[PDB]
């Protein structure tokens, strides 16, 4: 009732008289279903374990388990003097072996 | 938490492929894990497994599952160094001898190359140290560990 | 206390950018010095000379654009993105200060050909490199000269002498 | 504390739209605004108000849980405007246009703004290199501006926008984050495995970190497909107010003005001109429209549209297409003719412009476009004759021919490996090899140095293996003292050794095997070349 004339106060209407109708629900068990001045709010069991239900599902579908993180990126080689005037033409083709095992392997 | 485990658990009996060209390692799954990877699914599996199906496909699941946990501890190791240097020649059982072995083998053999290639036998030991704690930290392995292996390498040769 | 600014549509536009230049100047990753540019601009203040020698002084002596790695980072050319900027865009023109923290990057970089590419530049535009860093240019360039490394290992070596799509590498 | 709001409860429902019946007769509705339909106790169905009538029903567009709907429903009300989420959070990720996250393998935004007025926007100052030398020369696109693609079904109008967003991510990488150009690619009405393909072609280049992607599918809801441009847009209004710049791709919108025609003929509007509402010219005017290059007041910020129509038998009079040529600045025509002709890009240079030209694109780009465009005028006029005079050709006849050989290509070109390969065509220096290995040269100028493999390296600084050169062209200009004549002692060099070493051995070629071999060799150059 509190909350029934408070939410009628908070109406833009409130000298008309209020007259309150009250239902019975089969589906409903818990909780409250209120309508004023063409405003409702629902609080019920149905609509709040499922609301709970529905973060914790949420949550878990949010990540994916199945599937693997994104590594930190790599910056640039920029391969030192030493190591090229010991390997002239092998860096190349030890960097695309390189790329195809970080790919495949 | 259940949902990962039981990805978990489909992934090790063989039930699911990962959600890419990726192979099922002790690496690449604790990576994606908590590094919790053995406790918390014994646990899982004894809490919420177990009990649910019969002992008679329970006794199997869980030999399978030691099966498939001792599998991946040796998955742990390298190709390279399980076929060539001989890690998995002689069996499972004998693999931790065995990798005992080589290490003491290979820090035996790359002092005496650092000796051989610097000489002050001082010098050598502490680019070793260096070097092996490196390794250690970049490998993920801990620092006082590294350094008794160091010593004792060194008291050995 | 200075000749009051326009913009293109003629309105009156605000010169406060010091306490700006400040947050240039206080920042510690050279991209959150232009999102200073950035939240300076829409506050009807436009950067000025200073402000971008300021911006590339913070650019030059940062370490990273952003808290993380970033794959494709290059420090030159974001500072010649901001003097792209500063010459098409807004009318700006670049002075010695700025090519000389244009240089002092290349210096540091190694790039000796792109350093004599800024030390024609400067000349062409009447402007004087320091000998300081024209030494150091020229001293990478005798190194890499000495040392082989005037070009890549990948350009001197030999090509397939038979036509093959695969062995061209494409 | 929070009491939702009702005002009627469902009447009929067509398919994808609705029909409210309302409560009481003091109720009010807005226009334009969110409803909210109870399904279930669990769920809510998004909605939003498209007409209303004088018996007090309520013209709905739906968006979520159609199946769900029923009759005598609650029906619920926000009063406000349609939202999205907004931010750099988002980019990286395929989005339904209601801000709902699509799987793969706090701010809020309005989903219809007016647009930037007279005075809040700049002139376009800047370009947007797409990588294809024909619209980096003779199409200069630029930033802040708005150029439909039009052609027929399969011809490259998704490629050319893939190709620009692919080309754009490695100079994003080195330049600051202010100057950076972001996407968005709006699928509206697509196929959800051309948007995988799409999602893993951009995951795989790395071109994902700066693009997001609004899919509203073709089994999606046509209000879904009506509202995903919006959507696009909405995202646009972040980078315009923060000042950064961002490109937009809106996928077929033939597609969403069937999908507005469906709701309106369905909603019982009149119909019009191929049975059309009419004003879907004021629809895609509202959307194309916020389009601008912001002011310097606003952040000297952007976003580029690049919206894609499909065409049937080359045609340039469909109702939707010329609402669409009115609207957009300038145009990328395709014509079936010519992809079937061979040519790829198969774009068609006499009904393809751009309407801001040498202000857009680079000061070592106006230079070379002011060449080409007399070049190809005049090789417009010339190249309709069987070539009779072989050695009597013109320059002209040249030139043409070999930079339409530089035009076939199939994925993006780096703006200093266009520009380096065009200049040998404008000056001659391409004129003594044959038409077919115009792009195994620039092969060879691009990835095999010759006079750094064979030693005559006489040039201090121009080579093309350092790559950062871009950068001073772009600032100093071909036409400039100290950048003219190590371009001349490199390109001659180039051409001489060519000449020498490379045209002979294939001039030699006698046999099948090495010919098909020599074939292969030359349109795979043409590909990735
Ligand atoms: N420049 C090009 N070089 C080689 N192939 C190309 C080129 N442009 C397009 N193609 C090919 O044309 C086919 C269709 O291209 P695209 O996906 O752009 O079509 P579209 O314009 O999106 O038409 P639709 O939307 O109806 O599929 C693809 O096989 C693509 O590889
Ligand atoms: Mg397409």
């Amino acid at each position: 009732r509190k909350q029934v004339e408070e939410l009628h106060k908070e109406s833009p209407l409130k000298d008309y008289k209020l007259v309150l109708e009250t239902k019975v629900d089969p589906s409903i068990g818990g909780g409250y279903i209120l309508e004023v001045c063409n405003q409702v709010v629902n609080r019920s069991a149905a609509a709040a374990a499922a609301e709970t239900a529905a973060l914790a599902k949420a949550s878990a579908a949010q990540v994916d388990w199945t599937s693997l993180p994104a590594a930190p990126p790599r910056p640039s080689p920029s391969a030192p003097d030493t190591l090229i005037r010991l390997l002239g033409s092998v860096v190349d083709d030890l960097a695309d072996a390189d790329k195809v095992e970080q790919k495949y392997g | 938490d259940a949902v990962k485990f039981q990805t978990l658990y489909n992934v090790l009996t063989g039930k699911q492929h990962l959600k890419d060209q990726v192979p099922v390692k002790d690496c690449n799954l604790t990576a994606i894990f908590g590094a919790s990877w053995k406790a918390d699914l014994n646990k899982w599996f004894d809490s919420e497994y177990a009990p649910k199906l019969p002992a008679a496909e329970r006794d199997s699941a869980k030999k399978s599952l030691d099966l498939y946990l001792k599998r991946v501890d040796l998955t742990r190791y390298t190709r390279e160094e399980l076929t060539t240097y001989g890690i998995l020649a002689c069996g499972p059982g004998k693999v931790d001898a065995l990798t005992e072995k080589h290490l003491l083998e290979t820090g035996k053999a790359r002092l005496e190359e650092l000796t051989a290639g610097l000489g002050n036998k001082d010098e050598g030991v502490n680019a070793f140290r260096k070097e092996v704690e490196q390794e250690g930290k970049y490998a993920n392995w801990p620092a006082e560990k590294s350094k008794a292996l160091a010593d004792k390498v060194i008291a050995a040769s | 206390a200075g000749g009051k600014r326009y913009d293109l549509f003629g309105y009156e536009v605000s010169v406060a950018t010091g306490p700006f230049i400040e947050e240039i100047k206080k920042a510690q990753f050279y991209d959150d010095a232009g999102e200073v540019i950035v939240k300076m601009n829409l506050a009807n203040t436009p950067p000025d000379l200073q402000t971008y020698n300021a911006v590339l002084e913070r650019i030059l002596n940062c370490k990273s654009k952003r808290s993380q790695p970033v794959k494709g980072e290059n420090k030159f050319a974001a500072m010649m993105d901001i003097l792209e900027e500063m010459d098409a865009r807004s009318g700006i023109k670049p002075n010695a200060e700025s090519w000389g923290y244009v240089l002092k990057e290349l210096v540091q970089a190694g790039d000796f050909r792109l350093g004599w590419v800024c030390i024609a530049g400067m000349k062409s535009l009447g402007i004087t490199p320091d000998q300081a860093l024209v030494d150091a240019n020229e001293a990478n360039a005798a190194k890499a000269k000495a040392a082989g490394t005037d070009f890549p290992a990948y350009l001197k070596k030999a090509a397939p002498e038979s036509f093959d799509t695969k062995a061209w590498g494409i | 504390l929070e009491a939702k709001q009702k005002i009627g409860f469902v009447h009929g429902i067509d398919g994808t739209i609705a029909t409210i019946a309302p409560a009481a007769s003091k109720v009010t509705v807005p226009y334009n605004t969110v409803l909210e339909i109870a399904v279930s106790a669990t769920n809510i169905a998004n909605a939003l108000v498209f007409n209303l009538e004088k018996d007090g029903s309520i013209g709905v567009i739906l968006l979520d849980n159609i199946s769900e709907v029923r009759s005598g429903q609650d029906v619920y009300a926000t009063g406000s405007l349609l939202k999205i989420p907004v931010g750099f959070h988002m980019l990286g990720k395929i989005i339904n246009p209601l801000g709902k996250e699509i799987p793969t393998g706090t701010k809020l935004g309005l989903v219809e703004e007016m647009a930037p007025n007279i005075v809040s926007r700049q002139p376009v100052n800047y370009n947007l290199l797409t990588g294809y030398k024909v619209i980096d020369t003779l199409i200069p696109v630029g930033r802040g501006q708005r150029e439909l693609i039009l052609g027929d079904r399969q011809t490259g109008k998704t490629s050319i926008a893939l190709s620009t967003i692919l080309n754009q991510t490695k100079v994003n990488n080195e330049i600051l984050s202010k100057n950076n150009v972001l996407s968005v690619y709006v699928s509206i009405g697509q196929r959800c495995s051309n948007v995988a393909r799409i999602h893993r072609l951009l995951t795989e280049y790395d071109a994902m970190k700066y693009c997001t992607i609004v899919a509203a599918t073709a089994a999606d809801p046509a209000g879904l497909q009506y509202l995903a441009p919006y959507a696009g847009t909405t995202l646009g209004e972040e980078f315009r107010n923060s000042g950064r710049h961002i490109l937009l791709v809106y996928d077929d919108l033939s597609k969403q003005a069937v999908s507005y025609r469906q709701i309106s003929l369905l909603l019982r509007r009149p119909p019009g001109r191929e049975a059309y509402p009419g004003d879907v010219f004021y629809l895609h005017s509202r959307l194309l429209e916020r389009s601008a290059m912001m002011s310097p007041q606003k952040g000297s910020g952007s976003l580029t549209s690049l919206p894609i129509v499909e065409t049937l038998s080359n045609d340039v009079t469909a109702y939707i297409v010329t609402n669409v040529i009115s609207i957009t600045d300038g145009q990328i025509y395709l014509d079936a003719k010519l992809f079937t002709g061979g040519q790829r890009p198969a774009v068609n240079i006499g009904l393809s412009v751009s309407r801001v030209g040498s202000s857009a694109q680079n000061k070592a780009m106006k230079k070379v476009g002011g060449a080409l465009k007399m070049l190809m005028g005049e090789y417009r006029k010339m190249a309709g004759e069987q070539t009779s005079g072989s050695q009597n050709v013109s320059p002209v006849m040249i030139r043409g021919a070999r930079c339409l050989q530089l035009f076939n290509q199939k994925g993006p070109s780096y703006f200093m490996d266009a520009i380096v390969a065009l200049y040998a065509v404008t000056n001659g220096y391409m004129d003594d090899v044959k038409l077919q290995y115009s792009k195994f040269y620039e092969f060879l100028l691009l990835n095999k140095d010759l006079p750094v493999l064979y030693g005559q390296v006489n040039n201090k600084y121009f080579y093309m293996y350092n790559k950062n050169l871009n950068y001073f062209i772009r600032y100093f200009g071909l036409n400039h003292e100290i950048l003219e004549p190590e371009l001349k002692k490199y390109i001659e060099i180039h051409t001489n050794l060519f000449l020498d070493n490379y045209q002979s051995r294939m001039n030699e070629l006698k046999s099948d095997e090495d010919l098909v071999q020599l074939k292969n060799l030359l349109y795979a150059c043409k590909r990735t070349v």
